[PDB]
């Protein structure tokens, strides 16, 4: 947080990166670093190589890689996940005769559907458009 | 309740007046992300898209998907409605529906052909027996080696059937080309012609098996696709 | 056994000890790591003539060097020797306590004057309508240089003087004491 | 894609419009599903996305109503649309776990370390070569743009003669501006988040930094303008490297009526003019799909000498010879020659580019191979049986090239309807099927009128220069 | 320590909960939140 | 082997008296004697 994408670039990912090599089955690394202070490493496999063992490999790697990154990286913490951008399936939910509102319609999708849904058998991900109710505090500066 | 946030305590003025929270800010009930805007034809909607998992049947997890949705659609509020906007899967339907239709269609053209050479229906019955002891074999061992049905075993398939009925048409050609020519029993007139092409049989059988054999040891995504291919095509031609 | 089902089965029981740690020790970082195989080749980095730093050395050894290595065909990993250095600041107890300022002081003078800020987005999510741009806000604040922290206010005299950390303290860029130096041949270098 | 610095609503009137577009297309689109906000390329307010869905396939079925002709129609559409940077419809790819659109993927790395700028006017003479060039259609950078950025100088001097410290003004700005989520409420037996940020109307614009306060180690408020300046700057939002390497993607796909490998070879090319145009050290990579294109076309080679090998080998072992081996294999190429002649012939005619060197193609050709090898081992087999009975090598040959000359056409045919209806499909999945048929007729054909001719002609050449 | 079921559910149960989809052939989750404080997530896995 | 150590003894009563606490005295010590890592800057791009 805080940091620009050179900033990010030349303290995190590269690092990482320099960690990630020598994994056993690589066959290329892509990475982007983003201004608003975040870094992405993506790993491609060569086929044939089991996707558990990979992720394991790629965790034992980087909990070596960690300790040399800045403390303010560390202490929101890095995350490993294996999946594919594509998507299976979109499924929509709408208001056909607007009984409900929008803001009920996402609240319900958010609490009662969205869970079940990402534990049944053979779904990796789950992606949420709309989002679920939040308490916020608007202030006001001159107020303060 | 917003008002009870409102009312939370801050601080004493100088004066002794309090500071609460309604003082400085306005507290109300939002959402808790804002960098989307989803519609469905035009309209405000919520959407749920799914990613597979790693080497999963597509076609179970939208079953699957679809089970468990609609077990939750029950305890829907009152005007709410869901419906696919982006599915892929119809498509795998409608695919492996058409490459059956092709198999069958073939079957039926290599029966004509054959019925058009070997001019008997006895004869030609003979070797239309073979394509589904065959074919339904093939499906048998492949599955036990953990093949799927999938397009291009299916393709393999149609590509093998005639193929698959080489030997056969060999064998039967021989035995009423002999009864022919020789006007003897059907049974000495078939053993005499099982010991004369035997070679031929093995022969054919030999170089077909032989060609798709190597393909089955390549690697990498193309090396998946070969051997859908190699395996239904060698064991046909074994079983065949 | 599987060395990496071991590894991590290891560092995932780790997981559950660090709050226990001390906030010491869990800022140094805790590293856990496998036998594996050994070292095909070492490398040396060094200059002739003593005409580079050794310092310089290990900047360039570190920044060009290290990582298309990483990158060879065949490499499983790559391993420096020289560690890095660090910024070090030396007190002076007489000098402290003709200012009656404490070790303590110094610390929070130090966290609380070198940060990193951060201020979100121009026009964010939830704005007013008719907003017409949308950009990203990015400050510097930390300390860049040494001669920043020797300027780093500490508080003000009776008479009205400006005490700051040079004050009572050498700064200098030194070396991070957990690693130490190496020489190839009885001269400064870095190995690979 | 929107401008950079786009906000959420000029993004939302843009896809409204588009909506608009795929909605009045009433013959061929069912629904169309948007989110504004978000892409592949990455979550920012400048970027959409839309989810449109056909009609069944069997209420499409004139020409206009196809796929590819849907396309064309909405590319018209990001040069009617004023604000959009590009609005491109895309299709998906023929396996879908292998990408996420269809076309080609690239990757231009900075392999000489000549910094950014230099990689963003390389990668601006690429897309404006590519553009003018007629075998590629909708090729784009697939990132972000550099944009306008706010930066923001804090006097570290000021602020501690003034009493405040940096740490203090990074809690107060990021609360205020960016927001934070403090700890949970319960809301009807669900625990959802509190979020603490500052209003609207006072993040907006760099004026409104003016607003907001901090307090100093006596207590008092200082204003933020007391200890920090802002300035407006032109950076990169995002910066991406491809094998440890800084770069950028490029993406597109065939113009009508070029294939993925002409596309491939048309873009390479115009990165071959770069050293021309005073641009050096420059190199690609073809990621994702395209390597997967590249490594199976490299293959085929192998793959045919192997095959070629083992029934040559196979072919020795049970006949206890190496005269006939040679024999077959030196038929192979007129069964072969007709897969190629009519593969190429279906795609001049039909205008097919999906009648190419692709991967089932090369089965087709193994297929192919077998056939023309079944042929000829029918005919030299009873052959050099009839020879060792003591006929001579002519006589032989003869009988049996007439004996055996009624089987042979009839598996073969058997063989050519086998694949007919292969050749002959229509929709859902029709491409691959016509590759595989269209292979297998051409072959079946050639050696059924060729082949025969040329088995009894080797046969008798090499065993008249190699005798007994 | 010191807590009870309820504030054990809300601060503990419900948030490990929350985290635990995506997992490979898992079949339902057990949950208790008890009066000592203590927190049980028992996950069942597919054969194989 | 075992070497020679130094041990420092504080007067919990002494403190009190001259009116200085225990954890002032285990402050000043540990940061004078043992050191301590405070945060860290990125001099061009390293984080040091
Ligand atoms: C005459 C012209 C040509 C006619 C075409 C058939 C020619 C002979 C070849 C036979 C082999 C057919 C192979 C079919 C492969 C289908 C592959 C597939 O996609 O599977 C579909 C289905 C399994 O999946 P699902 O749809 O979930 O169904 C399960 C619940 N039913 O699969 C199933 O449910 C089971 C399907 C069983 C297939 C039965 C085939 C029986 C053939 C019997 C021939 C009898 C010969 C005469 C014998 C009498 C004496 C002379
Ligand atoms: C005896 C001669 C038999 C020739 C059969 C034809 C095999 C063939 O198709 O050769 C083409 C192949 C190169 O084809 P290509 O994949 O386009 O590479 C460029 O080139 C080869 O595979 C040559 C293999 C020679 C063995
Ligand atoms: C043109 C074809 C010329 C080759 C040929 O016709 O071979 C015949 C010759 C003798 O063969 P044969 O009469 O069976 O003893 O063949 C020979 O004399 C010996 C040939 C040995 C072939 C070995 C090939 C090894 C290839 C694997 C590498």
């Amino acid at each position: 947080p805080g940091a620009s994408a050179e900033t990010v670039e030349n303290t995190v990912t590269q690092i990482i990166e320099q960690q990630m090599n020598g994994l056993d089955g690589l066959r290329y690394i892509s990475s982007n670093s983003a201004g608003n202070g975040q870094a992405s490493i993506q790993l491609n496999f060569e086929q044939g190589v089991d996707p558990d063992i990979a992720q394991v490999q790629v965790q034992n790697k980087l909990q070596s890689a960690t300790a040399l990154l800045p403390e303010d990286v560390q202490r929101q913490g890095v995350t490993v996940t294996k999946s594919g951008a594509s998507f299976l399936q979109v499924i929509a939910f709408y208001s056909p005769d607007n009984n409900l509102s929008d803001s009920d319609i996402k609240d319900y999708v958010n609490s009662s559907i969205k869970e079940p849904l990402s534990r049944v058998a053979g779904v990796g991900e789950v992606q949420v458009f709309g989002g679920s109710y939040a308490m916020r505090i608007w202030l006001d500066p001159a107020k303060l | 309740t917003p008002e009870q946030f409102k009312n939370i305590f801050l601080k004493n003025t100088a004066s002794g007046a309090e500071v609460r929270l309604k003082d400085v800010a306005r507290v109300e009930l939002g959402s808790d992300n804002y960098q989307f805007d989803s519609k469905f034809n035009g309209k405000p909607a919520a959407g749920l898209a799914i990613k597979i998992a790693t080497g999963a049947n597509a076609l179970d997890t939208a079953e699957a998907v679809e089970q468990r949705l609609s077990e939750l659609r029950k305890n829907y509020p009152t005007g709410l409605a869901d419906k696919l906007a982006y599915d892929t899967t119809p498509f795998i339907r409608l695919s492996i529906e058409s490459v059956v239709h092709t198999l069958i269609e073939a079957v039926i053209l290599v029966f004509i052909v054959m019925f058009l050479f070997l001019q008997n229906w006895r004869a030609t019955i003979i070797p239309t027996l073979a394509v589904p002891v065959v074919v339904l074999g093939t499906f048998a061992v492949i599955n036990i080696f953990g093949f799927s049905i999938n397009t291009l075993t299916m393709f393999a398939m149609v590509l093998a059937i005639g193929l698959l009925v080489d030997d056969a048409i060999v064998v039967v050609e021989n035995v009423e080309r002999v009864m022919s020519e020789d006007h003897t029993d059907p049974v000495t007139a078939t053993s005499r012609s099982m010991q004369q092409i035997s070679g031929a049989l093995v022969g054919i059988t030999s170089v077909l098996t032989a060609v798709f054999v190597p393909m089955a040891f390549f690697g990498g995504t193309t090396g998946v696709i070969y051997r859908q291919f190699s395996i239904t095509l060698v064991t046909a031609m074994v079983l065949s | 056994v599987d060395p990496d089902i071991a590894q991590v089965q290891v560092q995932n029981k780790l997981q559950s000890a660090t709050a226990l740690l001390p906030e010491d020790v869990q800022r140094q970082g805790v590293t856990v790591t496998k036998s594996g195989a050994s070292f095909l080749q070492v490398i040396a980095f060094y200059s002739p003539d003593n005409n580079l730093s050794d310092s310089d050395i290990k900047d360039y050894v570190n920044s060009s060097i290290k990582e298309p290595l990483s990158r060879v065909a065949g490499v499983g990993e790559v391993q420096v020797f020289g560690g890095s250095y660090a910024m070090r600041i030396w007190l002076d107890p007489a000098k402290l306590t003709s200012y009656q300022l404490t070790p303590s002081d110094i610390a929070t003078a130090l966290q609380a004057q070198n940060s990193q800020v951060a201020v979100g987005q121009l026009g964010g999510a939830p704005a007013v309508q008719g907003q017409v741009l949308n950009a990203t806000v990015n400050a510097q604040s930390l300390l860049q240089t040494p001669e920043q922290f020797k300027n780093i206010f500490l508080k003000n005299t009776a008479s009205g003087a400006e005490v700051r950390l040079k004050d009572v303290a050498r700064v200098e860029l030194g070396s991070d004491n957990y690693q130490f130096d190496s020489k190839f041949n009885g001269k400064p270098a870095a190995g690979l | 894609q929107l401008p950079p610095n786009a906000t959420l609503d000029r993004t939302g009137k843009v896809i409204d419009t588009m909506t608009n577009f795929f909605m009045n297309e009433k013959d061929t689109v069912e629904s169309i599903f948007t989110v504004s906000g978000f892409s592949f390329t990455g979550v920012g307010q400048n970027a959409g996305i839309g989810f449109v869905k056909l009609k069944d396939w069997s209420k499409r079925t004139t020409p206009e109503t196809q796929i590819g002709s849907l396309i064309q129609r909405g590319m018209a559409l990001n040069m009617i649309i004023k604000d959009a940077s590009y609005v491109m419809p895309l299709q998906l790819p023929a396996m879908p776990e292998l990408g996420v659109t269809a076309g080609f993927n690239l990757q231009l790395k900075d392999s000489s370390g000549q910094g950014h700028e230099k990689l963003i006017a390389a990668r601006n003479t690429i897309l404006g070569l590519a553009s003018q060039d007629k075998r590629l259609v909708g090729v784009r950078p697939n990132g972000q743009e550099d944009t306008p950025q706010y930066q923001i100088n804090v006097d570290q001097a000021q602020a501690g003669a003034m009493g405040v410290s940096i740490a203090e003004i990074n809690n107060t700005m990021r609360i205020a501006w960016g927001g934070s989520y403090i700890n949970d409420f319960v809301d009807r037996g669900r625990v959802k988040k509190v979020y603490v940020q500052g209003d609207a109307g006072s993040r907006m614009m760099p004026e409104d930094l003016n607003k907001w306060y901090v307090r100093n180690n006596k207590g008092e408020m200082v204003p933020f303008s007391a200890f920090a300046t802002g300035e407006w700057t032109y950076g990169s939002p995002r910066l991406e490297r491809y094998n440890g390497v800084s770069s950028v993607n490029i993406q597109g796909t065939p113009a009508p009526g070029v294939s993925s490998g002409d596309a491939m070879k048309a873009m390479e090319e115009i990165i071959g003019k770069l050293p021309s145009m005073g641009l050096q050290g420059f190199d690609y990579e073809w990621t994702g799909l395209s390597l997967e294109e590249r490594e199976s076309g490299a293959q085929a080679p192998f793959l045919y000498a192997l095959s070629l090998l083992i029934v040559f080998l196979c072919l020795a072992a049970l006949y206890e010879s190496w005269s006939i081996p040679f024999s077959v294999l030196l038929v192979v190429p007129l069964g072969v020659i007709g897969a190629i002649v009519l593969t190429y012939l279906g795609m001049i005619i039909k205008g097919d580019p999906n009648l190419s060197n692709n991967i089932y193609f090369q089965v087709a050709i193994i297929a192919v191979i077998g056939l023309s090898a079944k042929n000829a081992i029918l005919i030299v087999e009873f052959a050099k049986e009839l020879q060792e009975k003591g006929e001579d090598l002519l006589d032989a040959t003869l009988h049996a090239a007439k004996m055996r000359l009624r089987p042979i056409i009839m598996t073969t045919l058997a063989f050519g309807f086998g694949v007919l209806p292969l050749a002959l499909s229509t929709g859902a999945g029709a491409g691959s099927q016509h590759s595989v048929g269209f292979g297998v007729l051409g072959g079946v054909l050639s050696a059924t009128f060729l082949g025969i001719f040329f088995i009894p002609v080797f046969y008798v050449w090499i065993r008249s220069i190699f005798k007994y």
